[PDB]
């Protein structure tokens, strides 16, 4: 038969003795946002170069 | 009392209907005699089937007031 699911608010609770420690982050690859990228180029009358 | 005059039994809320107009402690030894008297026909025993199955046989509804089993 189907019983109702029922899901409480909650979450875990660890002690002092077992909190791990923050793990170190060093980055891989630089920090990137703006990319070269390859455009045509039309002169002043309008024509493609 | 109107189920107990289904059944066939006719002296027993005659006893009852004696005593709703009295309402009082000097006569319910005979009203507790009477629920007394009940448990002495014997056991209802039945099938092991048919007590499981209608006992085990509930409806669930998923609209019930979930405010209420979080603080449950």
């Amino acid at each position: 038969k189907t019983i109702p699911t029922f899901e409480p608010k909650e979450s875990i609770l660890k002690k002092l003795e077992d909190i791990k420690p923050e793990q170190v982050k060093k980055q891989t690859k630089l920090f990137r946002i703006f990319e070269p990228r390859q455009l045509p180029v039309y002169r002043a009358n309008g024509e493609k170069e | 009392l109107d189920n107990m005059r289904k059944a066939g039994l006719t002296d027993i809320p005659k006893m009852i209907q004696d005593w709703l107009v009295d309402c009082s402690i000097e006569k319910f030894p005979l009203m507790a005699k009477i629920y007394s008297w009940s448990f002495h026909v014997g056991f209802r025993k039945q099938k092991m089937l048919d007590a499981a199955l209608d006992q085990l046989k509930t409806e669930y509804t998923e609209d019930v007031d979930d405010e209420m089993y979080r603080e449950y």
